[PDB]
């Protein structure tokens, strides 16, 4: 089967950037092809990104300590593209689909290219179903849907990595598809990540796109394109997941700080004039077609969804930066996490004065949404009496016990990790500490107490957790059927212990 | 007219045309795909010879280095009429809902167009009637002025805009354009459009009464440069026909941003904080079509985002050159069950003197926002003092307070279906009136939670003896 | 499950060596040929097809 | 000109070359052909000309590989 | 082989070679330089028409346009085995102790090897004590694992590594590498040397289990460029065949600085402060090369100095995420005579899990942060009015920051030369003990005066009764 490609010839390879001459005919975003020479028995795969006149810079995805001038690149017909599918999962795939994790070939039919148009203006629909975090702050107070892209913001080590495993390990069988996709961060990390991720079972329906620090600054570039095609493909055809046919995907960019670093890299060694911080122009519209192809798509285009977590840190909690302000801007939602409340014993760290979540309350399910609107009203007027709190002692005795139920919640919200809670038991304690049920309980054995009810609802009444959890999407919660058999598993608790 | 592409450095194409063919500055190149469409690019350079840089539109990863370009001599020629209302088309004006194309005997006309002269421009500020009582007491529009919205999700502006669709299609023509110029997909588009569409006056839809134009975050940035200029076409043919426009320009720093993305690109240098060159004249461009002329006015309520909180900033600084009043809708008026949160403070307008609304508006208007003035600061002292059992006067002005911030409720006419109550349309006299009632002391012996949800003060009466 | 999949996945590695050891063989059918009698001019005729 | 690149695992005759030198320039005009042999490449239909170039002996070999992969 | 030189900026030298013989990206090129010795530099990039851009790594301020340059064909080549053990090395893997040269039959492995794939990761560790009561309480010293300190210019931080060698490095079980890619060749070298000749384990001194590879700041950018590369590719033997390795690479910063030098020189475009635009890539290949695997395990120790005071500076800021146990030196701290320096809140470790440390010494710290959080969050309130109006708990938690703050400095055997407090080794079961006393209530009648550069809480007591 004899076919004519067009090739040209390497006249300048540098940093992993090389001018491939004359391939006229060659689509703007091609995979040439370096093909395997003497000394090099594979092929190093190109992104034809700048086609200038007598000249196709073109990045390159791999080693170019190999690529030598004069060299041939034939040029792929094909746009970059990934594999997707059913045989994604489980696997960790470096952002080219090739297996890094040496447990044999990826197997697959179909392959989506990355860099896609978004899915629609009129194909998406109004975020409704919740996304399970698991985490009783981000549940409660900034919840998160599918089909909203939720940004988690915050300093150099806060638990953003936590709070993004905690998601991942929480939809064991919410049928969500997680993908955590790992960009500029060390190979031990990734390691590590896996290595949880396979601890608690969570390997089964998760995919891993890496594209670790070492390797070239064009995979770390194309690092969440891929993956999230991966998202695309299972939110619009599906993937077989535990016998049910899961369309709903979540994908976590484990650092878009570090990709945006890695577009400044490609950029600037494309002599392409700088921008701000040195960021070239579009680093807006690069992550605005990064996230914008998350959505919830409508019943008629399939009903999938792709919920997306991207991560930044900020450096010395600089908020208004150059990237932390683009993908705030370009979020439904921000989750601050700050390294005084972290210090300061709140383990999740959220600082949920200035943390929001737009889709708000269309997010939660209905036994959320009617239990947490008392806890933000009373976390928030906490936090505004604060200041008379750290001073004033001579407030009345309904300051200091409203102060006293703000820091009862704020240590109900003191979630250890890997240990998420289910949307029944979060509903329970929220139930049962905003109903005065709390009150008596000292503050500094909350924790331990909401550890102590949790055992106490999954040995010693588990039907009133099912029939929570069973009902949990009527219009009003708290019927008295719900009302009983909760009040008294609470009283129970209370009565038998302390 | 057909040029070769030379260079396509992400979204920004090099074309070469004959010597003697070359396109204009603003014309289009519309490069034609192998699939059956057109990728239009929009020039924004002549340089060399027969050589023209052009804005992509587009995504621009399929395009080779040998492509024809089909100049179209004109600049983006968008579909402008009746025939354009009740749909929702992108940048190029091509639909993109689900109904079908614009038939060709719709007129096109070029998206770039002169502001009115001025000789053509009022003389005289003029107050823009909307019928929301806090928003024509405190911060009034001006017919063909403009006026922001500073408050993000769940402060039910959406709500605002549907009833401000719905008050300027009823009381007058009121045909109502809306620009989303690079808003989120899921917030601008399907809970903007089912939010208008089941929103419903006098057995018409909302939707069917406003002409919305998208040009996302996911589109280039030229997309985003021009969706503004397209809405402003399409708002300028009904001023031209003499009825009276309200566009809705979402997030115009967003237009700011890719301005400064494309001069980015264009290989222009930067500007302050990396922002283009030509800021000031880009904004004078689009905002100086947005004026009252002697035939027609085309009001306008955009949204502003300002990154993180910097004012100093120079998009929004240019922003609010091009400003006569700004609204600031407040998330804690939000949740205190009064619908439109429109704070009484930090909510001013230009319109507020008394050579235009008139001597008692303006006093009426600066009764209120006096007691009010101070934030109500007396919340700390009762906070601290248990209202000391006894503060004289203070108890006076803090009911009054109390039952103005409760007054500035007023039932949504697009509401109505949801909370179950009838929309009232308040003129302005009737809110100068009821208020200067109010102040003087009409409102007492008449407790709370009977001014909460009301049209006028004869309204609350008529609810008293009841 | 783990064992189903463990078992599948040599199955497929088991595939891989055929593919990969029919090719090496592939070699002496036909690459080892070219030592004396793979010379062929028909061949070069063939490079010149087009 | 045009710079054509032609290579084979076998060293064909001197005149071999030549056969392979006429037969070229039937297309454009004096090619500067250049000449290598690739022993690593076992096979391969080389025949680069220009920035086009045709190549499907041990090729063939590797879509097999494809197919059956 | 056999070109010649075109143009000569800085210590970037762009050579001309035959069209058909271009040195590949990191080959090493040579020029004879005459007297006898030559100069090695790397290449680079490639230009065109034979055109290579190289990095000298020497003085290249002696030789003219149009030298000859000789290409060898292979990247850097550096010895390894047991033969470097006790050597001094540059960057080019030549001795420079007395000693003689290398023999020809000692391996030699190129300094541009790819770092361990995703299999070989090993992301087993556990807590490596080193006897600094802040080191093992906040940031426990991680065994098997990358941990760093970032310090300005004041603070000790050549003094926190001399400390933690002379700690661990007698009880290594295994050989070590010594680093200084960018440093003072008066402490960073030449004393470290006394130091480590001076200490004796069963007749064999530590030196003699230990490669040291310098590369001084007196060296041009490309010698601080490649030394770490060199380092590595010295200590990689020895992980490959099983041993255990210490690893004390200091000053990765300078690493970034030559590394900019060097890009400047090279004329690629400038990123945030004058950095190259590939910093991100350097440090990925340079730092993953430092991770233990299956086969051996690497316990690295790395420094990193920060431009000014600057944390979020492009270089430590790139550094911050490829460590899995971080200390902070600040410069208020310094200043107020606590030698250790480190910041108990800005300073984190991986390892500090209950599962791994023990469940009492991850109380203990955690309660020592939220402790000293509290303070920071009143810094200001007692900076500007006073202790007097804070809540008595809040007051009481404020003396014990105070005493805690003064308690994690500790005596170091290296600070003799300047001070004359004897060093101290609290192992990390008497730190955590001495904390969780000090926290219970225990200590509160003490002053705060008497927690200054001491022991364990017993010396501390012991103090208190000395001075009745
Ligand atoms: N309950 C908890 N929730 C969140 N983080 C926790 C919790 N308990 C401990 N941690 C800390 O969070 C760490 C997990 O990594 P983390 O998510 O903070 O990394 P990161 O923000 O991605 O930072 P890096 O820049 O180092 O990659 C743990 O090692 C521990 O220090
Ligand atoms: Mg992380």
């Amino acid at each position: 089967q004899p076919r004519q490609v067009n090739v040209g010839t390497v006249i300048a390879v540098g940093d992993g950037v090389a001018r491939l001459s004359g391939l006229d005919q060659v689509v703007a975003s091609e995979i040439v092809e370096f093909p395997p020479k003497a000394g090099r028995n594979e092929s190093i795969y190109g992104i034809a990104l700048n086609l200038e006149q007598d000249s196709v810079a073109a990045i390159i995805l791999g080693d170019d300590e190999t690529i030598e001038e004069g060299d041939m690149v034939t040029s792929t017909g094909r746009v970059i593209s990934v594999p997707v599918g059913q045989g994604l999962l489980g696997r960790v795939v470096n952002p080219l689909g090739q297996p890094i994790d040496g447990k044999g070939p990826i197997v697959y039919e179909k392959t989506r290219p990355i860099e896609r148009i978004a899915p629609g203006v009129i194909t998406r629909k109004s975020v409704d179903t919740p996304v399970q975090t698991g985490i009783i702050a981000i549940d409660a107070l900034i919840p998160i849907g599918r089909g909203q892209r939720e940004l988690i913001i915050g300093d150099r080590q806060t638990g953003k990595t936590a709070v993004a495993i905690d998601t991942i390990l929480n939809q064991k069988g919410q049928g969500m598809v997680c993908i955590y996709v790992a960009i500029g961060q060390r190979r031990a990390q990734v390691a590590q990540v896996v290595g949880t991720l396979e601890r608690f079972g969570a390997m089964e329906y998760t995919i891993v796109v890496s594209a670790t620090a070492s390797e070239s600054a064009a995979l770390q570039y194309i690092a969440p394109y891929a993956g999230c095609a991966m998202g695309e493909e299972i939110m619009e055809n599906g993937v077989m997941l535990n016998g049910q046919l899961v369309k709903d995907a979540l994908i976590v960019y484990d650092d878009l700080s570090k990709h945006a670093v890695a577009y400044r890299q490609v950029s600037l060694l494309l002599r392409r004039p700088p921008g701000r911080e040195a960021y070239p122009g579009d680093v807006f519209y690069l992550h605005s077609r990064l996230l914008e192809r998350a959505a919830r798509l409508n019943e008629e285009y399939g009903g999938g969804s792709l919920t997306a977590l991207p991560v930044i840190e900020t450096q010395a909690n600089d908020v208004s930066a150059y990237i932390p302000t683009n993908v705030i801007s370009i979020t439904d939602g921000q989750i601050y996490l700050e390294s005084d409340l972290f210090n300061a014993g709140q383990r999740p760290a959220l600082n949920v004065g200035i943390s929001v979540s737009r889709v708000g309350g269309a997010a939660q399910t209905r036994a959320m949404r009617a239990v947490a609107g008392k806890l933000k009203g009373e976390l928030a007027q906490f936090r505004d009496l604060a200041a008379f709190a750290q001073f004033a002692s001579d407030l009345d005795a309904t300051t200091k016990a409203q102060i006293e139920r703000g820091q009862r919640l704020q240590e109900l919200l003191k979630q250890p990790q890997y240990q998420p809670l289910p949307v029944e038991d979060q509903v329970a304690v929220l139930y049962a500490a905003t109903n005065n049920y709390l009150d008596d309980v000292p503050v500094p054995l909350i924790t331990k107490w909401r550890d102590d009810f949790l055992a106490f609802l999954r040995t010693a009444h588990p039907e009133v957790r099912k029939l929570i959890y069973d009902n949990r999407l009527d219009r009003k919660f708290p019927t008295p059927e719900v009302k009983e058999a909760l009040e008294a598993a609470i009283k129970e608790f209370k009565a038998t212990s302390n | 007219a057909k040029g070769v592409i030379q260079e396509i450095i992400g979204v920004v194409i090099r074309a070469k045309f004959p010597e003697d063919e070359v396109p204009e500055i603003y014309n289009a190149i519309e490069i034609p795909l192998g699939n059956g469409d057109r990728l239009v690019c929009e020039v924004q350079q002549q340089l060399g010879n027969g050589v023209v840089k052009a804005v992509a539109m587009g995504s621009t990863d399929g395009l080779r280095r040998g492509l024809e370009v089909i100049d179209t001599g004109r600049p983006i020629a968008v579909p402008v009429g009746p025939a354009t209302l009740g749909r929702v088309f992108n940048v190029l004006g091509d639909p993109i809902d689900g109904m079908g194309p614009i038939g060709p005997e719709v007129e096109r006309r070029p998206i770039h167009r002169d502001p009115p002269s001025f000789e053509e421009q009022n003389t005289q500020a003029q107050i823009f009637e909307t019928g929301i009582k806090v928003i024509d007491l405190i911060a009034p529009f001006t017919r063909g002025g403009k006026t922001a919205i500073f408050g993000g999700a769940g402060v039910g502006k959406t709500v605002v805009i549907q009833e401000l669709i719905a008050n300027i299609a009823k009381e007058q023509s009121g045909f109502s354009v809306f620009a989303g110029v690079g808003e989120r997909s899921r917030e601008g588009n399907d809970l903007i459009h089912e939010m208008k569409e089941a929103r419903i006056d006098e057995n018409t839809t909302v939707f069917d009464k406003t002409v919305m134009v998208f040009g996302q975050m996911n589109e280039p940035p030229g997309a985003r440069l021009r969706v503004g200029l397209t809405a402003l076409t399409m708002a300028e043919y009904f001023r031209d026909e003499g009825r009276d426009i309200l566009l809705f320009i979402d997030n115009i720093f967003r237009f700011v941003q890719a301005g400064s993305e494309v001069s980015s690109l264009l290989g222009r240098m930067p500007s302050q904080v990396g922002y283009q060159p030509t800021l000031g004249t880009e904004m004078g461009e689009l905002q100086e079509r947005i004026t009252s002329t002697k035939r027609g006015s085309i009001t306008s309520m955009q949204a502003v985002y300002v990154p993180a909180d910097d004012y100093t900033d120079p998009a929004p600084a240019t922003v609010f050159s091009h400003l006569d009043a700004t609204i600031s809708l407040e998330r804690s008026i939000a949740e205190r069950a009064i619908f439109p949160a429109v704070d009484p403070l930090a909510s001013t307008s230009r319109i507020l003197d008394p050579n235009i609304v008139g001597e008692e508006h303006y006093r009426v208007a600066q009764e209120v926002k006096r007691v009010l003035q101070r934030y109500k600061d007396l919340k700390d002292i009762i906070a601290i003092l248990g209202m000391e059992e006894l503060s004289d006067e203070d108890k006076l002005t803090v009911q009054r307070a109390r039952k103005i911030e409760l007054f500035f409720s007023q039932p949504f006419t697009v509401a109505q279906q949801f909370t179950g109550r009838p929309g009232k349309y308040v003129p302005v006299k009737k809110t100068v009136e009821s208020f200067a009632r109010l102040l003087n002391g009409e409102g007492d012996h008449i407790p709370e939670s009977f001014f909460y949800m009301q049209g006028d003060f004869d309204d609350v009466l008529a609810a008293y003896e009841a | 499950a783990q064992a189903e999949q463990e078992r599948i996945r040599m199955l497929s590695e088991a595939k891989s060596q055929i593919a990969d050891l029919v090719t090496l063989t592939a070699s002496r059918v036909l690459g080892a040929e070219l030592q004396a009698r793979g010379h062929d001019a028909l061949i070069a005729e063939s490079l010149a097809a087009l | 000109a045009v710079d054509a690149s032609v290579t084979s695992a076998i060293e064909l005759s001197a005149e071999q070359k030549e056969r392979i030198t006429r037969e070229l320039q039937q297309r454009y005009g004096d090619v500067h052909v250049t000449y290598h042999v690739d022993p690593t490449l076992i096979g391969g239909l080389i025949i680069r000309v220009g920035d086009q170039v045709l190549d499907n002996s041990l090729r063939a070999r590797l879509s097999a590989i494809q197919r059956v992969l």
